[PDB]
């Protein structure tokens, strides 16, 4: 066993080995790895990604067009962020400028995307590390209602509703069949949601399952399908007609009618059951506050997104601000830029990948995909993997790199830069959450801090979602109506030879697409994604990436029983096929 | 069965329906892939792809039934029958071969029959055409859709444009050269 | 009264076929894990992790051998040993194989289950093999789409647990209810097709009055599905409604049926692009040449 | 002046005459005049139905199986019933015969217009009559969440709901704009309401409007559409594909799902939100259950409807049982024949119609619709009616008598004769309905007392439904699958002459289509709707129709605020279109 | 902020349309109501009865003179001195006539109000006749169908607030969104109907499938509405889709153009399969009489 110290840690592999394969509740396949000493506290972190394809791989020599389509199906949670991504690139390389309504249409797909996603996440999810299932047969109905009522505006929260929600549950479980819930980690003291909360939460987490359904019908007016609904470069194909003959082939009144209804449901559901149960969950687990930190007071990184100005991705324009903090200094927040070599680089030293040299950092723009499974000394062997070998290569992950820094992306790094650049409205979001549970502003450094801004961020992309709906409806009262450009849509059209840079924030950190064109062909394809980032094993330097940087120093109740790493990896919202691709 | 009998005429007037057919499978195939630039209103009363779709699969009939029996003929007629050798008789004709475009157009029109016939008893019509759901069942085992059997069938057209090209040179060079 | 025990296993995936199951508006999502099925085992939504979760997969399939419905989304890779998909420190298909020997029946979910989908493309380069060519002793309903209708996968659980049978299959293992027919059969612009009237570039005036999308590579002609006749999404609507070309997601190996936006495509044993045009016409050059030196040859 | 005794009334046309023209929140037209004493008590009452259209005339000499969809347009309210009784009959005349599912298929289009009607009648039409929509400005919503919470197990019940309700109200009513509640009778001391239960009920009211919308979702499965769906004489059109090549294209698995989905939500809120406030209107506006009896406790009467053996209008099939009640003696439940001329027959001597002897009456099979307007001295003139002449004809509607007597038919008359026949599922429901009342069983035979009934009718109907449903699907389960018969389609296999009868229960009483063919054409089509008996002008003997009847010895708070008559008309649930056709 | 008013009045109708109407799934009923329009005189909701009902109506068609929408649902009959439906004791005719001359546009509701439907049917003995026969000194927006699509009747509404226009209309005065299109040309099943794939008796094979209902007398071919594109009741269904052809609810005196079960004249009808079906047959045919004689099978089939 080896001890070296980085960025204000002590990385010890001393002491019990625990492991936790397969991760779930999350998306996709991960492995993770720890390090207990005699107190119980995690010394060492190993963040493993179980899973590849190889989109880059793939996408090379196809039609650049045909791109977004195959790029799309990199995740099936984060569905359609990937494909924006893609157009934005194709369109960054060639030099094509969409329409305004077709910019308005993509923001509301992805503040659709981020509504629905961050939803899913905090009950489907992420919800279960908080609200003891089982404990809901123990809560008192009338004080659950009682309990219900304080805490939000919300209509269903009759003392014969939580009843019936209590009785069902008592019907499923009755039978021995716990299913889901089976072997779960109910009963563990670090459960902390009296019996109400818990038949409060439950019910709460039924109705979210039930609703997330219909949020996505904005994607099916506009997309046609979701998941993984349709685009194109040079804009979208749901041509609008409002008052011409045929307008029943069209986006018309009647469909534009149908996503303003579900704006406004899914404001409405987002505000009064996920919005008073995330600041619920913080008021009963409050210590949490203060466990998980990782990188979020040294390191955090957003590119931007939601573009206003149609085709102006500068700074007066994306509306969720862009940036990077490094060594906890937030009153300098730095400039990002894509195109620069010495920014984002992605290190190969301890992936399954294969490097001229790999102790070097490469550019997206020199990236290069070469699979190569080898995890060396691993005591098992090659099919059997007993304990990764973190001295040497261990995950699926490239390791990317902000200017060498490891970087945490997601909700809370969005939270942090967008505050500390001064944005009105983040300033008086963040300040009256925080003084609404009592907390100091550092509070929302923590893996608490990460649940709090993610339903804090589904707050405001619901907000959002009107703002772009009227953007639209606007232009659409201004005879306003194209939603697409087909000038450079010919490949006869294109540079010989060109490339470009897709950005934005995907519902987990920052996206990017590095593309290169040959001949009307896919010459180079590279994806940095957000787990990417927070997953991402160690550098040269033996930096550890955001994950295993949240889960040290955190106290373990009982060792067998992970939920304390559950909670802090969950609260990430990891997604592994979008980090591995 | 709308009309009944004929009588039969002589032989010649079977090969010229043949090409007549051919041509007009070629035409009308051909913009069935590639369309001709579209029309314009009220789609009620007007039906342009498909009646070069409509030509084009009854031209395919009245092409399937006359070659079938142009075959039919030709090995009954010719009392031939009613590797080893294959192999034997290409190695002292090398020590004219356009009778390999007999075989080669032959194979070709069997082939484009066979393809055809795949997707157009598609819509299942249940009928007597239970053996081309094989050709389907083929093609997803070659690798992929339904889809293949089109890109395999205009292959077909445009490599039967070459022996066309390949005849109407071979016979102009003799209908010229009259010597 | 005990319901129907069913493990869901996940390979290499991108797990657009759990997120399209649970958009189901009818049964709800809800109604069919708390009421119809037992779903046992499910990493996207289960509660324990880790040896926990490695406890409920062996117990389950220990004590219902025999008796429980397997379902898988995504599918095995076969390159580095299998390692591509690694599964409690073992190579994913060994947890495919030891659940499937157990199962009474398979539902393979989505096209990656079906045929290979996305990461079975060209190159290949996890050699990705389709449910069918790993598992062959037992019976496999391939219910394909990247992903399927949210309300076909739920109608089909529905019919097999109120009729407590296997939905009748095409000769490719699909359930012939909503695979029985090409999305070009019951498409609700056919009559812009057949009468000769395409988009022929995006938003044009053809466009916005809903005309063919035939012109713009549309796949429908060629794709056994349900989304023009069950749509999307509580029948909110489908690709070709919102004005795109179908792209086949349904169909053996339809990403490397040549582009999206073509009609015509790549042929992929013709190898790099070559598609039925360009092999078509590279021989009639050809022949037009040969042409050329015979008729050169004219030494009268 | 005049004055005259029938039925135990006396009929005295002396003293102010009050006038109510147009009926409001009914269905199509309707004239109300009434004469009041010193006592501000009825003495007369007049009922006068101010449109008529033609049906009867318009059939004659059509396809009888193009007939269901020109009747079926008799009204909207009661949309689909009219084409039910239509295909029975022709069926009757030709001698048809449905397959199984057929059937079970046409009981769900009838459950499904039951609950659905039955609902929007209690809210929209009905309620403002005993619900304060003003003084719910005045309720307080914690108090009014109690409330809801003690009377039912309804969900949506949070003190902040019943505020949104309330200040969207005060929004509403703050601009001037009242709208529908525009002058209306808001503080008349007949309302009786308390502030907490008349938001409760407004918020009731308009739950009620969105969820309406929902029930006929089941309609568009099977019809194809509501309003106004599609059937065929030989079943159903709507072919059943479950598991062959193409089901795409027929009623599959997917849509079953849909019509289930409906069914158990239909029920879950009739149950839980028509029921408990029809109790809650019968806890509080009490002394109804004594005012507006009529002709409930004299003669009641229904055909029958719901045969759940296919093809078996008998006694031993019809889910909802038939029968009469004559002179109040309930022991003995008279048969009755549609057949027999000496039962149902029709007189006009005081409608706007022409016969060729204006004193004897009709059976409909030798009906006459001859429109002849004719108003008589009515102190004004031709085109200005200021005042009816009741002594002559006054009314668009024909006077229907079962053997002579007036009758009363609807939800009331359903329930007696129901309860009086011994039905085990009537009896209990009745009973346990009065008891939570502390009302005796006579308490039912009232304005109160239909609108109970009515409720408790939604209630059955929407058991009902999944009843039907899970019938249709075990014949599904067992390979029954056949929707249509196709025999006797073509006219060239008709009798050349024949005639039938189609009879059914409307959501308002009993409904007969009776027809006639002859030589492939109509011959004859007459119609007698439930509306037609209720607000039936009088005889030759001066016997006063349902409706008249109820509104006699009915006290007047205000005079020239005709609330009480309202109530006691609404009651009944008047669709005029339908009594005229 | 104050909503616009719309008077709302019934001639001889069936109430399908304000049936119709309500069964909005987006916007609600319920929100165009309360938020979108200020709903003034409605007989079929609103609270006020009688003399209270009189006094709203010419209490808003005088305070909003000039300036209110109305909407009419039915016809007014013209026989009998118009007293087939009678309205406060005199002709409902001349209640039409005061709310239209002060009203700045009309919505015509439905087949009744645009065209006649079923009261004008042969023989008409109300002499119903439509409102743009009555009135006309105003803008009429004809919106048929018997009802028309409750979210086509509600979307035209929002169009109208939105836009704060009418709607573009054919020479016929229909809105052109919903109306500029037949039903065939945007039929599911026309792929049926372009193959020649017919149901030929209810629930036979072919029905069972979801073929073309043309030869079932569907009328799709010459009706304009949105049922094929737009769908009925939140998109669930429409009369084609749930087995029955199109009886053209939505187009001019519908109900006399023959039987609902008869063909359809002068619609171009030709089958790419059925015809191609037809030439393999028939020249099948003739090779089978001049070689064989017909043919008598044995397995028929033969091929597993
Ligand atoms: C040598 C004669 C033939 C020629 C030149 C020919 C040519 C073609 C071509 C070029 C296509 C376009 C495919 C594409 O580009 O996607 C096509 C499609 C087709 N052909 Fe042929 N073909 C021949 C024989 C036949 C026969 C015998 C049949 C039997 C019915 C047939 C039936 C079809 C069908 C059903 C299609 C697809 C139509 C659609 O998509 O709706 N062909 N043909
Ligand atoms: O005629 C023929 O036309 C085709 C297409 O234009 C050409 O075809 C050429 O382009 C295609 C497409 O890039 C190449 O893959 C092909 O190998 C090449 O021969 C031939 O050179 C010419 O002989
Ligand atoms: S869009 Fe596609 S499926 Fe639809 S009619 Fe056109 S070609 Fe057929
Ligand atoms: S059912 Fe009617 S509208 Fe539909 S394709 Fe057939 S003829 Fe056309
Ligand atoms: N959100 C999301 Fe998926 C990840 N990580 C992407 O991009
Ligand atoms: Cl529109
Ligand atoms: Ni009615």
């Amino acid at each position: 066993s080896t001890q070296y110290e980085t960025q204000g840690y002590t990385i010890n592999n001393a002491g019990r080995r625990l492991v936790v394969d397969p991760i779930t509740r999350i998306e996709g396949h991960m492995r993770c790895e720890v390090n207990i000493n005699d107190q119980n506290v995690i010394t060492n972190a190993v963040s493993c990604g179980t899973m590849f394809r190889g989109l880059e791989i793939i996408l090379q020599g196809r039609d650049p067009r045909d791109a977004w389509a195959f790029v799309e199906r990199i995740c099936g949670v984060c569905t359609g962020v990937h494909a924006l991504a893609s157009v934005y690139a194709i369109e960054d390389a060639i030099g094509i400028k969409v329409p305004d309504n077709a910019n308005i249409i993509r923001n509301i797909m992805l503040a659709t995307l981020w509504c629905h996603d961050h939803l899913v996440h905090f009950y489907q999810l992420a919800g279960m590390d908080w609200i003891d299932v089982l404990d809901a047969l123990k809560a008192d109905p009338r004080k659950t209602s009682e309990l219900a009522q304080s805490l939000s505006s919300w209509p269903k929260s009759s003392p014969g509703y939580f009843f019936d929600v209590q009785n069902r549950l008592k019907k499923f479980v009755e039978g021995g069949q716990l299913g889901i819930f089976r072997n779960g980690y109910w009963g563990h003291p670090q459960y902390k949601l009296p019996p109400e909360a818990n038949l409060m939460g439950f019910a709460h987490y039924l109705e979210a399952l039930d609703f997330q359904r219909e949020i996505v019908k904005i994607h099916a007016v506009f997309g046609g399908k979701n998941p993984h609904p349709n685009w194109i470069v040079g804009g979208m194909p749901c041509a609008i007609n409002i008052d011409e003959s045929g307008a029943v082939g069209a986006v018309n009144m009647e469909r534009l009618n149908l996503v303003q209804s579900i704006i406004t449901r899914t404001a409405d559901f987002i505000n009064n059951v996920m919005i008073p149960d995330a600041l619920a969950i913080g008021q009963f687990n409050k210590p949490w506050s203060e466990i998980g930190t990782g990188l979020s007071d040294k390191c955090v990184l957003s590119y931007g997104a939601f573009p206003d100005i149609a085709n102006d991705f500068g700074e007066k324009s994306l509306l969720m601000p862009g940036g990077a903090v490094i060594n906890g200094d937030f009153n300098n927040v730095l400039p990002v830029d894509l195109v620069d070599p010495q920014q984002v680089q992605e290190f190969v030293d301890h992936a399954w990948y294969r490097y001229p040299n790999d102790q070097v950092g490469r550019h997206p723009f020199d990236g290069i995909t070469d699979p190569w499974y080898n995890p060396g000394d691993v005591k098992g062997s090659d099919t059997n993997i007993q304990q990764l070998n973190e001295q040497e290569r261990y995950s699926w992950i490239k390791a990317p790199r902000w200017r060498g820094n490891a970087m945490e992306v997601g909700p809370l790094a969005r939270t942090l830069i967008a505050y500390h650049k001064g944005d009105a409205a983040t300033v008086e979001s963040v300040d009256r959450m925080m003084s609404a549970l009592n907390l100091p502003l550092s509070g929302i450094q923590s893996t608490l801090g990460r649940i709090l801004c993610r339903a804090h961020e589904a707050q405001w992309a619901a907000g959002k979602l009107q703002y772009f709906f009227d953007k639209l409806m606007t232009n659409l009262k201004n005879g306003n109506l194209a939603t697409a450009s087909t000038e450079k849509w010919e490949p006869a059209t294109w540079p010989t030879e060109c490339r470009g840079v897709g950005f934005t924030e995907a519902p987990r950190g920052a996206l990017g697409h590095w593309a290169a064109i040959r001949d009307g062909k896919i010459d180079l394809y590279q994806c940095v994604v957000p787990t990417t980032w927070n997953a991402s094993p160690r550098d040269p330097k033996g930096q550890i990436g955001a994950y295993e940087a949240a889960l040290m120093n955190t106290k373990m109740a009982i060792p067998e029983q992970p939920l304390e790493i559950l909670r802090t990896l969950h609260s990430f919202d990891p997604c592994l096929a979008c980090s591995t691709h | 069965v709308v009309s009944h009998y004929v009588f039969e005429a002589p032989v010649r007037i079977w090969h010229w329906l043949t090409v007549l057919c051919m041509a007009v499978l070629m035409v009308t195939g051909y913009f069935i892939g590639k369309p001709l630039p579209s029309v314009s209103g009220e789609a009620t009363y007007l039906f342009y792809m498909g009646y070069i779709r409509l030509i084009h699969f009854s031209a395919g009939m009245v092409f399937t039934v006359v070659l079938l029996m142009r075959i039919y003929w030709a090995f009954v007629g010719n009392r031939y029958s009613r590797q080893g050798v294959w192999y034997e008789i290409r190695w002292y004709l090398f020590l004219p071969i356009a009778q390999a475009a007999m075989f080669g157009y032959f194979l070709m029109s069997v082939f484009m029959i066979i393809t055809g016939f795949a997707l157009y008893s598609e819509h299942s019509q249940y009928a007597i055409f239970a053996p081309f759901r094989y050709v389907v069942e083929f093609f997803y085992w070659t690798g992929g859709n339904s889809m293949d059997i089109h890109s395999w069938h205009r292959l077909g057209m445009w490599l039967i444009g070459a022996f066309v090209i390949g005849h109407v040179y071979m016979a102009l060079r003799e209908d010229i050269m009259s010597d | 009264k005990p319901r129907i025990p069913v493990v869901w296993i996940h390979g290499l995936e991108c797990t657009c076929c759990t997120e399209s199951f649970i958009r189901s508006a009818h049964p709800l999502a809800k109604d069919v894990i708390l009421s119809l099925i037992s779903l046992d085992y499910d990493d996207t939504l289960m509660a324990a992790a880790g040896t926990q979760a490695e406890e409920v997969f062996e117990d389950i399939i220990t004590q219902y051998n025999g008796k429980y419905i397997l379902a898988v989304e995504g599918n095995p890779p076969l390159g580095e040993q299998g390692m591509f998909c690694i599964s409690s420190g073992r190579p994913f298909i060994e947890k495919l194989k030891r659940a499937a020997a157990g199962a009474s029946a398979i539902i393979a979910w989505g096209t990656c289950a079906s045929w290979g989908c996305v990461q079975a493309a060209r190159p290949n380069p996890t050699q990705a093999t389709p449910i069918d060519k790993v598992i062959t002793d037992k019976p496999i309903i391939k219910v394909p789409g990247c992903p399927p209708i949210p309300d076909v996968m739920s109608a089909i659980i529905t019919y097999m647990v109120t009729f407590d049978r296997l939905p009748d299959v095409d000769r490719m293992g699909r359930p012939l209810m909503f695979y029985g027919q090409r999305i070009h059969d019951k498409c609700y612009r056919r009559a812009h097709f057949d009468a000769g009237e395409f988009v022929q570039s995006w938003d044009d005036d053809a466009a916005r009055k809903g005309y063919c999308l035939y012109k713009m590579g549309c796949k429908g002609p060629t794709t056994y599905n349900a989304c023009s006749s069950t749509r999307w999404n509580d029948g909110v609507s489908f690709c070709i409604q919102s004005g795109h070309g179908c792209l086949g997601c349904a169909e053996n190996g339809f990403w490397d049926r040549g582009s999206f936006y073509s009609r015509v495509v790549d042929i992929p044993q013709m190898g790099t692009h070559s598609t039925a045009d360009t092999v078509g016409l590279t021989a009639l050059g050809v022949v037009a040449a040969a042409v050329g030196v015979h008729a050169v040859a004219s030494a009268v």
